[PDB]
RNA sequence: CCCGAGAAGGGAGGUGCAAAGUGCCUGAAACCUGAUAGUGAUGGAACGAUACGGCAUGAAAGGAUCUCUGGCAUGAAGGAAUCAUUCGCGAGGAUGUAGUACGAAUGUCACUGCCAGUGUCGUAUCUUACGUUUUGAAGAACGGGCCAGGGAGUGUAUCUU
RNA sequence: AGCUUGUAGUCCGUAAGGGAGACAACCCAGCCCGUGGUUAAGGUCCCCAAGUGUCGACUAAGUGUUAAUACUAAAGGGCGU
RNA sequence: UGGGGCCCCGAAAAUUGACGGGGCUCAAGUCGACCACCGAUACCACGGAGUACCGCAAGGUAAUCUCGUAGGAAGGCGUUGUGUUCGGGUCGAAGCAGGGCUGUGAAGUCCUGUGGACCGUUCACAAACGAAAAUCCUGGUAAUAGUAGCAGCAAAGCAGG
RNA sequence: CCCUAACUGGAGUCCGGUGAAGCUUACAUUCUAGUGCACAGUCUAGAGACCUCUAGGGGGAAGUGAAGACCCCGUGGAGC
């Protein structure tokens, strides 16, 4: 869960910002690939088979 | 120094313009008042105090009263005159009504395809009439 | 100092490439003078609005491969010789001098240039990037 | 050591290969301060492209039969001028001169010390940004103040090729 | 109706460059780069490269100086010419 | 009396404005014809690039090849790392600012300064691999601007030391 | 209100100190007409316009604030 274990969600419309997910307590946004500290998007899996 | 008595305006104001763009001279025209404009008196009465009376004029066209200055406009008209060498050429270009004291005496050219009489019927009115009843003394 | 070995058609197509790459475009990425953000490589365009990428000449030349240079001249130095890039004193010994500059790598350090610009000079080869 | 109210700070002077002078390795851009080049208080706007000029620069990395200016030879397409004759009401046309002189360029010989490039400004022509939604975008349609960095077809299983 | 809905061709969409004042689709033209020449459309009084071009007439109203286009006023009348 | 050309009346709109503007009257308007010229990237000529097809190669052909959105196909550039080949660096690596050259270009290389220890290269192989946009995210920082505010509270301080 | 005038204190105006925020792709001294997605400072043709600063009310920038709460659509919801 790397990038992904904040409870965010997006404030909507009506607020002049992004509808990326924010903290519930703050502007800062969370847990989307293009969000600092946010997830990677398609990241190597250690599931993978690579023989 | 051309004479622009008897001679059709726009004409006139053709060759000058198209001499001061060869550029190689300095223009003077003496007696703008009694340069020719073909047409009847009250159509060109009424298409002048129109051009006259018509803009803006607190802040917007600035038809000029004078003879020789219309002229000068009319000549501007025929221009590049927001570029440089329409600014030098109209800087080149001096109009009078009558003839400046200065000129006094010295020697004159016309226009023979400018020339007044080679229009075809009567219907013509004077530039100085048309400044005289627009309102401008000279 | 040897001369190069430069045949008149190659003569021909070398001045034909210098006058040529001196009309051609620098092929700046469209916009680039108008933000600051924006490097000066060619980007191709993509909008379907784009006035360049419509092609208008006002906008400036697309990269199109009409601006290639002759293929017999192509890549040559502007002194007319080839450009072997050489990485150290090994090298000198493929490059034959009679069409052929060298230019020594700009991280060799000075010993090892100096061997490098002396081997050079006892072969003949013209050198591009010596201490002069 | 000097200035400074100073246990601030600055100057001078040292240490160290190098100030790297304590949130101190390197030290970009935005932004801000100053200097230099160009321009500039009569001037018209997608901030540029192209050609030609003024000014500045042009040490290295670019040129030395290279740059400038001429001569000579050959020269594709094209191709005069002037004059003679003739036709046409006329503007002009036809024939000859003449496919001649010239002509992109290709060679060659002299002459020259600049040229390329770069910055800015000027003259000429052109161009109403970019991405997107759109039949239609310069739009009075949506997005971005600016700059730096991050930011989007990946793996398992299975089928097909 | 610059409306709506068909059909044939061609265009824009995705089409440069040249010309129409500007013009998605109107005219020439489909366009690799550089140089020279001659043309197309359109234009030749100036702005603006080239005619104040020729011949024969008309118009006196600044009428007009507007290929197509939805960007250009009708019926009627005139012993105007 | 009939049939025709051009013009006139019929003909009134709101900011000052539209033959593009100036202007134009045996025209610079209209009608019927004509002459010369200007004027594209069209066409012609030369040179060059790429492409298609053919050819063992050398090379040959292209009037019948060269615009392009969605989109398909081919070949390349760049980032980081792995195997492997060959290297560079304190006599100054990476990075950074600016510049020269090459390449259609992705980009590569070199020069000057700065910097102080790491960096490339052959053939291959991988990917957390390329940003100008998402009222994108994080950080920094402008214009606004020395501007608004520092005024109802509530008579708010003055003299001398 | 006819129909406004004078005056009082606080702001404003001018000076010292302190010191933000909101609109912003760019450029920008505009005005008329036309054109253009038929509501242009930037296009086209004209007309104007020497630059800078201060004060002032808000004509315009289809000004800013805001993914229209009216209408429709979505085999999207909620309550009743």
């Amino acid at each position: 869960y790397s990038g992904m274990e904040t409870s965010a969600r997006g404030w909507g419309s009506g607020r002049g910002v992004s509808h990326v997910p924010r903290l519930v307590n703050s502007s800062r946004a969370a847990r989307v690939p293009h969000a600092k500290g946010g997830r990677r998007a398609h990241p190597p899996k250690p599931e993978a088979d690579r023989s | 120094v051309i004479d622009a008595k008897g001679l059709i305006l726009g004409r006139l104001a053709s060759s000058v313009a198209k001499q001061l763009l060869s550029g190689d001279e300095k223009v003077y025209i003496i007696n703008a008042e009694q340069a020719i404009i073909s047409g009847s008196r009250a159509a060109t009465l009424r298409e002048y105090r129109e051009t006259r009376e018509r803009g803006a004029t607190e802040f917007g066209p600035y038809f000029p009263k004078r003879p020789d200055r219309i002229l000068k406009r009319t000549i501007r008209g025929m221009l590049p005159y927001k570029r440089a060498r329409g600014r030098d050429a109209m800087s080149r270009l001096k109009v009078y009504v009558g003839v400046p004291y200065e000129l006094k005496g010295a020697e004159t050219v016309t226009i023979p395809d400018a020339d007044m009489r080679l229009l075809s019927s009567s219907r013509y009115v004077e530039l100085g009439e048309v400044s005289q009843k627009m309102g401008s003394k000279f | 100092v040897s001369t190069l070995d430069m045949d008149p058609e190659s003569r021909r197509l070398f001045n034909v490439r210098k006058v040529q790459k001196g009309k051609k475009p620098q092929f700046k990425r469209t916009c680039s003078h108008k933000f600051k953000r924006l490097d000066d490589n060619w980007r191709r365009p993509r909008g379907s609005q784009g006035k360049q990428r419509r092609k208008y000449v006002s906008k400036g030349a697309l990269v199109q491969v009409g601006y290639g240079s002759p293929a017999a001249v192509k890549g040559l130095h502007p002194s007319g010789y080839s450009d072997v890039l050489i990485s150290s004193i090994a090298e000198l010994e493929l490059v034959d001098p009679s069409y052929e500059a060298i230019r020594i790598a700009g991280t060799i350090g000075a010993q090892k240039k100096a061997l490098i610009l002396a081997k050079a000079e006892e072969a003949g080869i013209k050198v591009l990037n010596s201490g002069r």
